[PDB]
């Protein structure tokens, strides 16, 4: 009869692009007029739709594309559009162009660890394992005494079995405090021994303990199983960098220095290279390479725009976006030399230039209704043409910031939407990166 | 049709129900209970 619900967990905070959804683009790969969150910008959107199909045909390999135009006018937005586009099993890696300041590693080699990181990878890998409760436990002895051999019973559902293994796992088995009735799971690829705690069984015979207790496995004692792994270039690159597998001590005690970086040789990119291609070629390695994204790129020293020259006339680079909103502007490093969006022309030639224009007033209220609906507020016509003209005034992230405090005054005195009151009190409130330049200007000389 | 099956059913059948023999028998509450979907679940449903 009575109907009760229960939904206590909080939904997700709105970042900066939380409604971009994609290019939005048609079949015959034109640009529409409002779809998916993205309105105009057309020739943009449209040249984007290249890109993704050229990042999806796995062929070529060290293409750049810039996007350039005024600040507020959509790089990153497009951006984002491309990498929700292009889907998550294709890996999209993220950057700024400040992050190449390391005082660990050398800016150029941050580089080519991203680029190892922009590419993908996927392993369909069998491993091997025994599990279950220990029922008896023996070291073997042989001529010095050392252990040569390691006698384990294993008692699952189905049953048990006796197996001999090597005396590193005798070695592990002991570092792990593993005695009889305590559930066990050893994999045979890297030696490793995980214990889940004593049986069910041994429930009732401790008033007091502290031991926390796990069923009887069910199934075999051994058994393989095939597990399908997502990795990166990057990750068996800095594996094979600092190794941490293996139950030896000098691995162990590796596990707990402080984890520096270190700068990556050429021998051992090209022996995972090769390692990597015999993978390929047993038919289980996959590749999918994919996007590696330079926002702000406009501040990298001349040390990484001309090492970028060697980087991308690889054939294993992979596509990478850059991302500038900067006119003739001086080259950091160079102190003398000037450029368009600060990037020297020698590497400007090698990137294919995306244009961006600014936005129309028409489509500046069509975006602020957007992302009202997209925070979660009700804004009526006539606030929402107030805010059209604030925008055209001063700039559209101006009027998309002042969506959420309007709302809160709404909502303090009992409305319901947002009002034309409320936005110029707001208005009122705070000031533009234009009019304090104004109020500051009047009071220079008192500051 | 109703009335007619009532009829010849009547003679060779019986009926009670719960009010003439329950004397002090408090009346079951029936309750529902909706519950919303997991995030696996929303992706297997999304498969399916
Ligand atoms: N075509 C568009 N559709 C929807 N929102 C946009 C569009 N272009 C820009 N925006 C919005 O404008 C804001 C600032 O633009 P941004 O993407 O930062 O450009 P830039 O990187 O050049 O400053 C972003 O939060 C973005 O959501």
């Amino acid at each position: 009869k009575i109907e009760e619900v229960k939904s206590t967990t909080k939904t997700q905070r709105i970042a900066s692009h939380s409604h971009v959804k994609g290019l939005g683009l048609d079949e015959s790969g034109l640009a529409k007029q409002a779809a998916s969150g993205l309105v105009g910008q057309e020739n943009a959107r449209e040249a984007c739709g290249v890109i993704v199909e050229l990042i999806k045909s796995k062929k070529m390999a060290g293409r750049a594309v810039l996007l350039a135009g005024p600040p507020g006018t959509g790089k990153t937005a497009l951006a984002l559009a491309i990498a929700q586009e292009l889907g998550s099993k294709v890996p999209f890696c993220p950057m700024v162009g400040s992050e190449v300041y390391s005082t660990e590693i050398k800016k150029t080699e941050v580089l080519m660890e991203n680029f190892r990181r922009a590419i993908g990878l996927r392993i369909k890998e069998t491993k091997e394992v025994y599990e279950g409760e220990v029922t008896e436990l023996t070291p073997c002895e042989t001529e010095n005494k050392t252990i040569s051999h390691v006698i384990i019973g294993l008692k699952t559902a189905k049953g048990t079995k006796q197996l001999k293994l090597d005396p590193s796992i005798f070695e592990s088995l002991q570092k792990e405090r593993v005695e009889a009735g305590d559930v066990i799971y050893i994999e045979a690829n890297s030696g490793a021994v995980k214990r889940q705690g004593r049986c069910d069984t041994y429930a009732t015979e401790f008033d007091l303990e502290a031991e926390e207790y796990v069923p009887l496995p069910k199934g075999d004692v051994h058994k393989k199983k095939e597990i399908i792994q997502d990795v990166t270039l990057h990750d068996l690159d800095v594996a094979n960098a600092r190794p941490q597998g293996g139950q030896d001590i000098l691995s162990m005690m590796g596990q707990l220095m402080k984890p520096k970086k270190t700068e990556i040789t050429d021998k051992l990119r090209g022996e995972i290279n090769k390692v990597v291609n015999k993978y390929i070629d047993q038919g289980i390695a996959e590749l999918v390479p994919g996007v590696l994204f330079v926002d702000e790129v406009h501040m990298l020293d001349i040390e990484c725009f001309t090492y970028l020259h060697r980087a991308l006339e690889s054939s294993i680079a992979p596509i990478v976006i850059f991302a500038s909103n900067r006119g003739n502007c001086v080259i950091r490093g160079t102190e003398d030399i000037t450029s368009p969006h600060g990037i020297p022309l020698d590497l400007l030639d090698r990137v294919m230039i995306i244009r961006t224009m600014l936005y129309t007033p028409q489509e500046m209220k069509q975006i602020i209704k957007i992302r009202a609906q997209t925070e979660g507020i009700n804004i009526s016509e006539e606030a929402l043409n107030h805010l059209g003209e604030i925008g055209t005034k001063t700039t559209l992230r101006y009027s998309v910031q002042l969506l959420t405090p309007a709302n809160l005054l709404a909502k303090i005195n009992g409305k319901d939407s947002i009002e034309k009151e409320h936005v110029e009190e707001i208005s009122e409130l705070f000031y533009d990166a234009k009019s304090s330049a104004k109020i500051l200007a009047d009071q220079q000389d008192k500051y | 049709q109703l009335s007619r099956l009532h009829m010849i059913l009547k003679p060779f059948m019986l009926r009670r129900i719960k009010k003439d023999v329950e004397n002090e028998l408090s009346d079951k509450i029936e309750i529902l209970m909706y519950c919303q979907l997991t995030s696996r679940q929303k992706l297997l449903y999304q498969a399916l």
